[PDB]
């Protein structure tokens, strides 16, 4: 799935054509198209957890927006297709507007319907059997939590409860006709697990930053690659977790074990669960893994290097200032505002020109 | 909930969804890596008595059509898949997979971890198995059926799938623009080939016809004498199910052909029989070759062909009589792929040059046959 | 199907509710629900030939408009339902908005798909088997003609060529369990005909006015009834043609023979075809039959009383204005104005006030 | 295009579409006027060897469900309808009608002019026919089979659909709210009636239960002696297929019961047998009565009931022995609908008081039976 960055180019035409405009891409692997597609959406780093809705069901105007979005694709078309099904449009109807093969469309439709059931039955209706089937279709714990009105962590504890964890299969070029010694894996909700982690090594996991986008490019991947190379060379068993198909980091040669997975708390925790690494590196893949730090650490993950706390101190506008205050260093005049009339007054204090950071 | 279950002789169970007929099926379980061509595969007579597992997870994506039938029927005794998609989506489709299976009263199961099954077949070698689809599938019962199955080794199935009576075949290959052609007129075909039907795929026949060959498909057991009295421009030995070793009648007849100077060509089973008639030995492989991406080397030319394969047995190279020279070997495992009689106008290939499904890379083996007949015709 | 007249009541709330707003009703009899419905649709005298479209395929807001009309039923709902199927909504989506039983919705969907086929194949694809299929589903020659881009008369000839005409069944209270001697009939595309017309008598046919509406009421029906009573009394075999279930004209006692059918050119010609009447009265049913007069005569129907030409002379303002002139009578000053500024002047000519009549 | 065709003994052909199983069906063709209850009609044993034509055009609107089954199977030989709906639409639906017919292996045709058919049957009387649903239906063949059918006149079909061994029934009627109720415990049923299974609808049984009976269903052929040996509070003669005349066993047994004081109640076939056992005579009607809107008057009360009818034979009023008094007649044609033994507590009704499908109007006949029963018990 391509990764776009229209929001940075406010005045740009944003409909998709023959001249490319995307800035990156994510890739996913799954035992079925449904599983694969869902994994890709949630690894796209656009805040999605699957087919999160774009328009409201009780918008009298929604069908018009949906229509437009289907007819003249933008970067969000994929999401509007599921809004279309939620809104009562048929597969034939969506077909006519988008020209996307029905083979694909019925699958998305099928997923919308399962989501309806989830919303309807709620957490209580999330019995082991339905939960398995959902997971097997690629549903993220976060999307499920959403539809059931709970915290992602509740869906996760529940799987834990029913001992419902994915298994890992390996890429081998040959559909299992020949054995492999390479560890290039992907998660799936199947029977047999091919991970067979070592019990022998001190492991270090490196977290990539998913697709490339403006401000989060190749520079982050180079860092992750170097951590892998360096520690492997020093003797650690290196584990790379990433899903950007364009980089060196997802080249099986780069690390001892590669998990070609969405860099999300859910996917990472399933991995940490079987790998039991000695340390996890979150500071190299850019924003993506950085925003997972607190949650990873809360879950028991052994994060190494600068603590999530320290990172937040720097990143916390207010926290930082104290530190600067504390270190008796110089920072420019600044204040928090809420209101405009507030702003005007403060600005008055601070002085112009001003940096206005939302 | 429509239940189905696959039980292997080793006792491993696979719990899934019935997608075909209700009932049971018993056979040898094999895996085929073809990402396309499921219908052709199903309808291949070579699969008689085998439960086919497809490694590609989505089977049924393009539905089914008559033109993609390699024979009068579905020979597969059962079908094993990971996922049967929601709809068939292809212009050529005339009936969805499930409907078709049901139609053909084939027991089939879906939703099982085909990868797990493939790994086991690969590591542990072929195994017999049983699929039970029905209300409450009896595992124990399935296990017993699988255990009681006699096994394909030592099993003559050619005799079981061959035509009852001789017949003329004058139909050519399909085309996108025209589709399957109307059978030619006997007079539009220069050569006359007698084809032994050991459970022959329509594509082989069609391909010969495309080369000028007018056909007479004769029963597996047809005598050499009865054949010869046909004054054939050449004799073709087809592909087919089971063990080639127990088709005494064919070995003998072949033997006779080899005394003559008529051109002889065999494919797969026919290749094995050729070799037997020549005094070589066959052996059953660990799990066999079933797929469409198998690289075969033409040793003479040192070139590689990606081929289509469907064979559980093989000709031992080490037992090879000197009048048989090695023409092709598998790059996947070095097993024997083709042989040529040093003294006679007789050759054969283990793979399937007619493909359907598969790459068209080995179709030129067909040519070689044509030169031989022509040159025999010169004479 | 009810007859409404919201167009005569501007500021009125035109949504359907628990308080009636309709001014009349039409009824149809068909061997099937689809045949019945369509016949009713063409009998409503609202100018529909069946499921005529309300919004354009290419309208970006059509789904929104469609949605509104479904959700909050107006007099036009039924048309909009078909529009919905052509715009892509599913049976389920429609159901959800309307609460109309899926058993009906599916029939209308099926009719839409058939229409799309006609539009694709065109007149060339209108082979005997298909047309007959179409007729059986109650499609009108006029609806087919619009879809195939030809004149109604062309579909009409086609049917003649193929000898595809309806048969007439009789109403009898008992599903044919007992015989009947009343000639209370309806048209259908079936095998056996029960019309059994007299060869014996001179027949006079009276055309009804269809459903009642504002300005076309019971008064027209009283006259139809009277035509029938007087002529029968006199010795003619009287044939009534109408589909207003509310009236005396549609009481099987009112006439010798009753054809409970839409009063349209198609339906009438089929009756005349088989009845071969001495004359037909088009002057008593109001506007409805009045508008069929010329067409009926063109098709060779023996129209009695004031001629279709005569009717036109009186109905056409221009034609009317000349006769008045011819007669040397007095009519108010008038003028046909095209452009605004063309009126304003002409107006000065005529003198105010003025009766602007589109 | 899944063709089907129906041909009547007279040569008339109706071409339509196959909507059930592939094959042929032969029987007497009858028409039923019921606007609702097709499922119930289909599963009524009385329909054995008969081809059912439904005059109401849309058949299948509400699909099918188990509760709507009148027996363990579909007895109708075949089904003739004008239109099968696109969908079934009812909360109680468990399976669409086409699927259901297929599942029960029924030959059915749709798209024909059922009106023309009904008109012919009414006018010219009942006719035997044949439906062929298949690739290319043989019209000449269909006619031959239609003509070769023996006919229902003089045909004993009761023996053919009767239970093999006697059984006990203690289950009451369905309720919207509780559906079919659990079978009652024998001790909860005061009376014990012995029911002759001549092709009994489940509804008869359920309505008897609802009135306090506990039953013992016995095969058509049960002997009086074995019967009396059970010491029943009453005896019931069910409805059932074919000519009642040939059932000599029933007649004899019956005569046997009439010598005693046990209340006897027959419904339909049961009505005719009683009549026969009393010295009356039965006749085959021109077309009979099949519908659910049939008026029958209680002459002793001068009142009308709308009832369910499904019979092709009737009892001749004119030959009524003196001990049989006329209790009901058809308002549509004056035929005999009820009788009561002047000297014994034995009576019967030609129509179906249990309905299913149909008006509940005649339910009360059942109450007279209980009345009789209790009275016999007072003794
Ligand atoms: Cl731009
Ligand atoms: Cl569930
Ligand atoms: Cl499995
Ligand atoms: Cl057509
Ligand atoms: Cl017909
Ligand atoms: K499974
Ligand atoms: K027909």
């Amino acid at each position: 799935i391509p990764r776009f960055n229209f929001e940075k180019f406010a005045g740009a035409n944003d409909r998709l054509t023959t001249q490319m405009k995307s800035v990156g891409e994510v890739m996913a692997i799954g035992r079925t198209q449904q599983e694969s597609l869902q994994k890709a959406l949630r690894g796209l780093e656009v805040g999605a957890t699957g087919f999160d809705p774009k328009v409201s069901l009780d918008d009298p105007e929604a069908l018009t927006k949906i229509r437009r979005e289907l007819k003249d694709a933008g970067a969000d078309r994929i999401w509007y297709i599921a809004d279309a099904f939620r809104a009562g449009l048929s597969v034939d109807g969506v077909f006519n507007l988008t020209n996307i093969d029905r083979w694909f469309l019925v699958q998305i439709e099928e997923l919308v319907r399962l989501e309806e059931k989830v919303a309807e039955v709620g957490i209580t209706g999330l019995n082991a059997d339905f939960l398995r089937q959902l997971k097997r279709k690629g549903f993220a714990d976060a999307r499920l939590a959403k539809l059931a009105g709970v915290r992602e962590a509740e869906i996760r504890k529940l799987r834990d409860q029913y001992d419902l964890h994915p298994v890992y299969k390996r890429v081998d070029t040959c559909a299992a006709e020949f054995a492999t010694d390479t560890a290039y894996m992907y998660s799936t909700y199947e029977e047999e697990c091919e991970a067979n982690p070592s019990t022998d090594r001190e492991k270090i996991m490196v977290l990539g930053g998913g697709p490339n986008r403006i401000g989060q490019g190749i520079e982050f991947d180079y860092c992750c690659v170097h951590a892998s190379l360096a520690l492997r060379e020093d003797g650690y068993e290196t584990i790379m977790v990433n899903c950007n198909p364009e980089t060196v980091s997802t080249d099986y040669d780069t690390s001892d074990r590669l998990y070609f997975e969405p860099v999300t708390l859910e996917d990472v925790l399933e991995i940490v669960r079987i790998e039991k690494p000695k340390g996890v590196i979150v500071q190299y893949g850019g924003q993506t893994p950085l925003k997972l730090a607190r949650a990873l650490e809360a879950a028991g993950v052994p994060v190494i290097g600068t603590s999530p706390d320290a990172i937040d101190r720097a990143e916390d506008r207010e926290r930082f200032q104290h530190a600067v205050e504390r270190l008796k260093l110089k920072q420019p005049a600044n204040a928090t505002v809420t209101a405009i009339e507030m702003a005007v007054e403060k600005a008055k204090e601070i002085g112009y020109p001003l940096v206005v950071r939302a | 909930i429509k239940s189905a279950l696959l039980v292997l002789e080793d006792g491993t169970q696979f719990h899934g969804r019935a997608i075909g007929a209700t009932g049971s099926a018993v056979g040898e379980v094999v895996f085929n890596t073809s990402m396309t061509g499921y219908q052709e595969i199903l309808t291949d007579p070579s699969y008689s008595r085998q439960i086919v597992t497809l490694t590609y997870p989505h089977i049924g994506n393009v539905g089914t059509n008559d033109a993609d039938e390699e024979s009068s029927q579905v020979h597969a005794q059962g079908l094993v898949i990971r996922d049967l998609p929601l709809i068939a989506s292809n212009f050529r489709n005339t009936e969805d997979l499930s409907s078709y299976l049901k139609r053909h009263n084939i027991v089939a199961i879906a939703d099982i971890d085909t990868r797990k099954l493939t790994r086991l077949l690969r590591e542990k070698g072929a195994q017999n198995g049983c699929i039970i689809a029905g209300d409450n599938p009896d595992a124990a019962l399935a296990l017993e059926k699988a255990r009681a199955f006699p096994g394909l080794n030592g099993m003559d199935l050619a005799k079981e799938v061959t035509t009852a009576e001789a017949y003329s075949w004058t139909q050519g290959s399909w085309t996108l623009t025209g589709g399957l052609p109307q059978a030619k007129k006997e007079d539009e075909l220069p050569f006359h080939v007698v084809a032994y039907d050991f459970g022959a795929k329509r594509n082989i026949l069609r391909m010969l016809v495309d080369r000028g060959c007018r056909l007479t498909i004769v029963p597996a057991q047809t005598s050499a004498e009865d054949v010869l009295k046909m004054n054939p421009d050449g004799i073709f030995l087809s592909n087919g199910p089971g063990d080639p070793a127990p088709c005494d009648y064919a070995i003998t007849a072949i033997q006779k052909f080899l005394e003559t100077d008529i051109p002889v060509f065999g494919i797969c089973l026919g290749h094995q029989l050729l070799a037997l008639a020549s005094g070589a030995k066959t052996v059953k492989m660990k799990f066999g070759h079933h797929g469409g991406n198998h690289p075969v080397k033409d040793v003479e030319k040192n070139v590689v062909m990606i081929t289509a394969q469907n064979h559980g047995f093989a000709v031992d190279e080490a037992t090879l009589p000197a009048n048989l020279r090695v023409t092709h070997k598998s790059l996947f495992d070095g097993t024997l792929q083709g042989i040529h009689r040093t003294d006679k106008p007789a050759f054969s290939f283990q793979g399937n040059p007619e493909a359907s499904p598969g790459p068209h890379d080995a179709a030129p083996l067909f040519d070689h046959f044509i030169e031989l007949i022509e040159q025999y015709r010169k004479t």
